[PDB]
RNA sequence: AAUUAUAUAACUUAUCUAUUUUAAGUUUGAAAUUUCUAACCUAGACUUACAAGUCAAAGUAAAAUUGACCCAGAUAUUUUGAGACCAAGUUACCCUAGGGAUCCUAUUUAAGUAUCGACAAUUGGAUCAGGACAUCCCAAUUAAUGGUUCGUCAACGAUUAAAGUCCUACGUGAUCUG
């Protein structure tokens, strides 16, 4: 309980499609930039993390 | 030993009458010793259970000195978690009032006996550190030697009785060594609020500015020496009793 | 480390520590605690033996809890014979065993856990006067030394009879206990007269104290309420 | 007990009345409730209340310290969330099921197997201590060898080579009764 280590944060898509997506990233690190899938425009786009949504 | 074999809330009297976690658990403030049960019971409180050897209940000569605790088997082991001292009695954990406040965790003795400090000198409601930190618990209210629900001073405060004791329109102030003078100041002068936070925790911005509503100045005791700073809970229950005086 | 505690020096140095008429037979007694062990250093206490663990000698801060003593590397066996208590600690130390005044006045022997609770908020209080009996009791032991917890850190019955014939007043104090700042117990003379830690001071004690000519500031915890009252007794000056 | 208790009854506010400038609260209780990006697909398997989630041949397709669902959110239908609820008594007012009455001891061993039999293996006191090792004293990493006083959950006083941490129906002497 008292461990942490990980956070989870929400991925959206840059292309105002509004698709997102969850992933894990050290807590010491700097924001997440990733080239990932999105359903909208079928095609790979660059996301963005925005907010955390608990520690892991 | 539990106070009764059959009845379950016997055993969880006097397990939480010796035991720190389980008296929080339970909200019950032990005074250990017979000295300091008389602490608690003067205090005004009727302890419904005291922690004691299981034969030294039954003797219950601790329970002369208790002058109110009822004496009530306790464990070996559960002594050694009151511990702080055996006869532990266990008890429930206004304008120019004097109000000790011994904000978040600090010394078991100093929340307790700065809290009962209070209540003596006429406290209509004296504080202690917040249920979350051990203050009311067997062990810690063990060496404080005072009560929390049953005594003036509290401790097993809950969130409820936490705005109670905010709430009161007493100037309040925060003492641990330089927080205008400990009696000198605009909370001494007014009614007693004093709120002295955890010696390992502070005192946090927002009860600072919450102290604007009350209208008290923290409390700021010169030291001649070098030292940092004094007993967080000990400043509080001069600050408590001054503020009374004052006002 | 040493682990070696059966030496007859050793034996001799656990006895005095152990035991109390020892510690005054020898004149040694142990003080547990690098804070404790320091703030003797800066007393002037000369210790004799000074206890580090193997990791504590090693990283120096046992070796700075010497309090004047040597420090060498010692295991749990020499620790304890160096130490007062059954418990060695890692860091300790064998050391020997007016108008608007404040002072304490305490007769005969006196119990050592009250003396160090006593200096500890004397500290605190900054008190200019102090009044105690002889030496005979040792306040040196791990016990009193755990009760100064390095804030502590000869008056007779003479001199301290010079302090009943003063006119003061001993403030009073309770668990339940007019106001801290209310009490001239530093604005006016106070003759500290109460319930000894060796005797017991019951809610009796607090009204005792207001006999001696004081008024109330029902046992209060010793480090918790004489500790309340030195912040006051500052603020009082 | 634990949790309550707009049966009623009261008060308060409405209400309803005087003048004049029953309902809702709460309390009693008729009672009630519970207990004591890391794919998709697809043989065969796992996990699982349900559901979802797993492993995996084949196929296809991208590439080269929690854990799901329900259920609530956010928004515009896309996304995001970590089988006694909790809970005391009493019963000879009872019910059912029954059970009764109507330092030895038992093995094993055998130093000294007719008859026996050590060591073993299966209230305070007085007298005398036995044992655990996590070693205080005594002793040479090794060792429980013998000891470890008297008093006033902590503490103190005085001795002792030392007053380790403890256990042994007050450790241990042979009232009398039910």
């Amino acid at each position: 309980k008292s461990k942490s280590k990980t956070i989870l944060v929400k991925l959206v898509s840059q292309a105002g499609t509004g698709f997102s997506f969850n992933h894990k990233r050290s807590r010491l690190r700097e924001k997440l930039s990733l080239l990932h899938y999105d359903p909208i425009v079928n095609k790979k786009v660059l996301f963005v993390e925005q907010k955390k949504i608990r520690s892991l | 030993d539990k106070a009764f074999p059959g009845d379950r809330r016997l055993s969880s009297v006097m397990t939480i009458v010796k035991s720190r976690p389980f008296r929080e658990k339970q909200g019950k403030i032990l005074l250990e010793g017979r000295r300091l049960i008389a602490d608690a019971l003067k205090a005004g409180a009727v302890p419904k259970a005291f922690f004691f050897s299981r034969l030294e209940y039954v003797k219950e000569l601790p329970v002369d000195k208790l002058k109110d605790v009822s004496l009530i088997k306790v464990k070996f082991e559960d002594i050694k978690d009151w511990s702080d001292q055996g006869i532990m009695g266990i008890f429930a954990k206004h304008t120019l009032p004097l109000v000790l406040i011994c904000d978040n965790l600090r010394d078991p003795g100093n929340l307790g006996t700065i809290l009962r400090s209070a209540a003596g000198a006429g406290c209509s409601k004296v504080l202690l550190t917040k249920g979350c930190v051990d203050a009311w618990e067997p062990k810690v209210l063990r060496a404080g030697m005072g009560a929390h629900f049953q005594v003036p001073i509290v401790n097993n405060v809950e969130w409820e009785t936490v705005p109670n004791h905010l709430p009161p329109d007493t100037r309040v102030y925060v003492a641990d060594n330089c927080g205008v003078q400990s009696y000198d100041l605009d909370w001494t002068g007014a009614p007693a609020a004093v709120v002295i936070g955890g010696e390992t925790h502070g005192v946090s911005l927002e009860s600072l500015q919450l102290a604007e509503s009350t209208g008290g100045k923290r409390l700021l005791i010169p030291v001649v020496p070098g030292v940092d700073s004094l007993n967080s809970a000990m400043a509080a229950s001069i600050l408590l009793f001054e503020g009374k005086r004052q006002l």
